[PDB]
């Protein structure tokens, strides 16, 4: 049972760069190496089989080597629509394992978010539930930290964030953090702030509401 | 040109049966090994089976020997994934694939390993025992606190739904560029939710209408929400 | 003879009619000179040609102007080899005569579709190698095997593996007719009395595993090398039984007529793939 390891894991870089993506494996599958790329949600697309061999159609710029234990493909002028998860492949034995995949990403200069706030709908209120929403827009690099206040009382699991892909002409990240309270815990607390910290901003922002 | 185009994926409950459908075009169907690999959500590729060209010997990962069954039909240009007994830990994303490049040979087996040149789009397969639950659809409406520098950030929250996907569009395709529909999050109660906005000038806020179109297949659920301050 | 129409396959003197290692069974005129040329009835698997002291492999565009490149069919417009099959199928979508063809022999025909030197009047067809690891057909302009007095031999060899050596002559049914993969716990035996017996004279090599049995079976085949002279019709040490249990190849040059069920033993032939077991 061959286990492919695929390194790194996350690879930032600029445009009209050189990256290595390497791959290897536990013990030697010869030759018998693909690799893809894979734009999310859409099916992977085979760059290299072999292990050399370029499939019609894959820019030039695309290259691969190696054999036995030792496999890297490599990109020599990135361009915007390289920016995308490759995997490997190994097919010298069943069972055919894989690489758990390398995300390219492209690296810009850094931006603050926009930050807003979303107090919860009368619609969803009628329900019994309230959820407060915090939006985080356009920013790099991801990292950002959201801590959500009630009347100045720190929250703790109680909030989940979700973040999207970098923007295709942005390369900016998008983050949204959702405050879930029921509606009595809601209408007990008047004021809701969501503070945000981020290389971006000098000092922490705060975004907030009052009930009403 | 070649297509693989798949079918028949869904929500299944534990223990219970499904098949998939892979339907090539494009090239003589029966020239090609072929593959099923199935792609966990979020994290990597797992190869499931693979089948000879003419269907006579097939082969299974460990996890899957003896519940699923691989065959095909080449009068049809098709191939299946027959699977029973399904886990919770079957849902992933199956893809079929057209195995071109031979590989290194597997004794006593007689099969040799491939890695595929074309991919299908792909299957969701959610195993689960929960029930599919249309979503509830509420405005995250512009305010002064979304309103920043002539530009107003809208949106609306899909909640409590399951199994994914859900699609959500702004006035039925109108605005394409600035929309950010987020990943979807699994909830304490077994539900998923998503929100998705966009950015508007601030000046229409009162003129102009902007309507969220959310769409859950899975529960035939397609809804138009109109935002507003 | 139960074992008559079974064994028909592996009359290779019969059912191939050329030499293995070095196929060069017939001649054709091109622009008034008579040439050799590959005419072999069935594939030759796992088979290739090494460029003794090079770098360089045989399926390489040969040198357009010789050691620099290989020994394959130089780039043309429109783009003849290497081809695709789906190129292939694609190409001669229009032809009634390839719908019912496989792979290979749509490989060997493709490369017969070609015009030797622009004579028109020649039977002469270029050989080519199917290769498995894309499913391209390599036509060959060079139709020569062996030189080692640019220096080459034939051979089979981890790398010419998913390669398979295909004459202008290879039948559209080789499936049936011809050899590929070899026989698990069999034996070549002669029919003699009622009963399968062993093959009375063979050569007995030491062979680490399956692979080298087929290669030595496959350097001592027949050759039609020089040395209608130096054609051997496919006469030759084209056979052999591998004893997996001793490490022993056992080749022998007089066409089996029946199999002996022994379990410690591979029945392989010069044309089987080197590796290939049912």
């Amino acid at each position: 049972d061959i286990q492919m390891t695929q390194s790194p894991s996350t690879l930032s870089a600029s445009v009209g760069d050189r990256v290595t993506i390497t791959c290897r494996a536990s013990q030697t599958i010869n030759n018998w190496l693909a690799w893809y790329q894979q734009k999310p949600g859409r099916a992977p697309k085979v760059l290299i089989y072999a292990a050399s061999d370029l499939d019609s159609g894959v820019p030039s710029r695309f290259s691969a080597s190696g054999s036995g234990t030792h496999f890297s493909l490599t990109i020599s002028s990135l361009q915007p629509d390289d920016f995308a998860t490759y995997f490997c492949q190994q097919y010298n034995e069943f069972p055919v394992t894989f690489g758990q995949g390398t995300k390219l990403e492209l690296k810009r200069t850094v931006a603050a978010p926009s930050v807003f706030i979303f107090p919860p709908s009368d619609e969803q209120l009628k329900s019994g539930t309230a959820s407060v929403v915090c939006l985080l827009n356009n920013f790099y690099p991801r990292e950002a930290k959201v801590q959500w206040k009630v009347d100045n009382a720190l929250q703790s699991g109680n909030s989940q964030e979700s973040v999207t892909e970098q923007d295709s002409k942005d390369s900016t990240y998008s983050l949204s953090s959702t405050l879930t309270l029921s509606k009595a815990d809601y209408e007990k607390h008047k004021v809701y702030a969501c503070e945000v910290t981020h290389q971006g901003l000098s000092s922490p922002v705060t975004k907030s509401f009052n009930r009403g | 040109q070649v297509q693989l185009v798949q079918s028949g994926g869904g929500l299944v409950k534990p223990g219970g049966s499904l098949i998939i459908s892979c339907e090539g075009s494009g090239y003589r169907f029966s020239d090609y090994h072929m593959s099923w690999i199935r792609q966990v959500p979020g994290k990597g590729m797992e190869w499931v089976a693979d089948i000879t060209t003419k269907g006579d010997q097939t082969a299974y990962a460990d996890s899957v020997r003896g519940r699923f069954t691989v065959s095909r039909d080449n009068a049809k240009n098709s191939m299946f994934l027959q699977m029973n007994g399904l886990k919770v830990e079957d849902t992933a994303v199956y893809f079929c694939g057209r195995d071109r490049f031979r590989g290194g040979y597997n004794y006593p087996s007689d099969i040799y390993s491939h890695a595929p040149d074309h991919w299908g789009q792909g299957q969701l397969v959610t195993v689960s025992s929960a029930s599919t639950k249309g979503p509830s659809v509420f405005p995250l409406a512009p305010s002064s606190k979304s309103t920043s520098g002539g530009t107003a950030a809208l949106g609306c929250l899909v909640k409590d739904y399951f199994p994914e996907p859900v699609t959500v569009s702004w006035n039925s395709g109108a605005l394409t560029s600035g929309v950010h529909t987020f990943p979807a999050v699994l909830q304490s109660s077994g539900l998923y939710s998503l929100s998705s906005v966009v950015t508007v000038p601030s000046s229409s806020l009162g003129t102009q209408t902007y309507i969220c179109n959310v769409n859950h297949k899975p529960s035939n659920t397609k809804v138009d929400k109109k935002v507003e301050p | 003879n139960p074992w008559t129409e079974y064994m028909a396959k592996y009359d290779i003197e019969e059912v191939h009619g050329s030499g293995i290692r070095v196929d060069l069974g017939e001649d054709a005129e091109v622009a008034g000179t008579q040439y050799r040329l590959p005419s072999g009835k069935c594939p030759v698997f796992g088979k290739g040609i090494i460029i003794e002291n090079s770098n360089t492999a045989f399926l390489t565009p040969v040198a357009t102007g010789l050691k620099d490149g290989g020994f394959a069919f130089p780039p043309t417009e429109p783009l003849m080899s290497p081809m695709t099959l789906d190129e292939m199928r694609h190409f001669y979508k229009d032809n009634k005569y390839v719908k019912n063809l496989d792979e290979l022999t749509l490989c060997s025909r493709h490369a017969g579709n070609m015009i030797p030197d622009n004579d028109k009047n020649s039977n002469y067809k270029y050989p080519a190698v199917y290769d498995d690891k894309d499913k391209k057909c390599h036509i060959l302009y060079i139709a020569a095997q062996e030189n080692n007095g640019f220096c080459f031999r034939p051979a089979k060899d981890i790398s010419f593996q998913n390669y398979a050596y295909l004459s202008k002559n290879v039948v559209d049914n080789w499936e049936k007719v011809c050899p590929r993969k070899n026989l698990q716990n069999a034996k070549f035996g002669l029919w003699v009395d009622g009963n399968c017996e062993d093959i009375p004279h063979v050569n007995e090599f030491p062979a680490i595993d399956l692979f080298e049995c087929n290669k030595l079976v496959f350097e001592l085949s027949a050759s039609d090398q020089p040395k209608d002279r130096y054609k051997s019709h496919g006469k030759g040490y084209n056979w052999g039984n591998y004893n997996t249990e001793t490490q022993k190849c056992e080749i022998f040059n007089v066409k089996p007529t029946c199999l002996i069920n022994n379990a410690a033993y591979i029945a392989t032939t010069a044309l089987s793939h080197p590796i290939e077991v049912e």
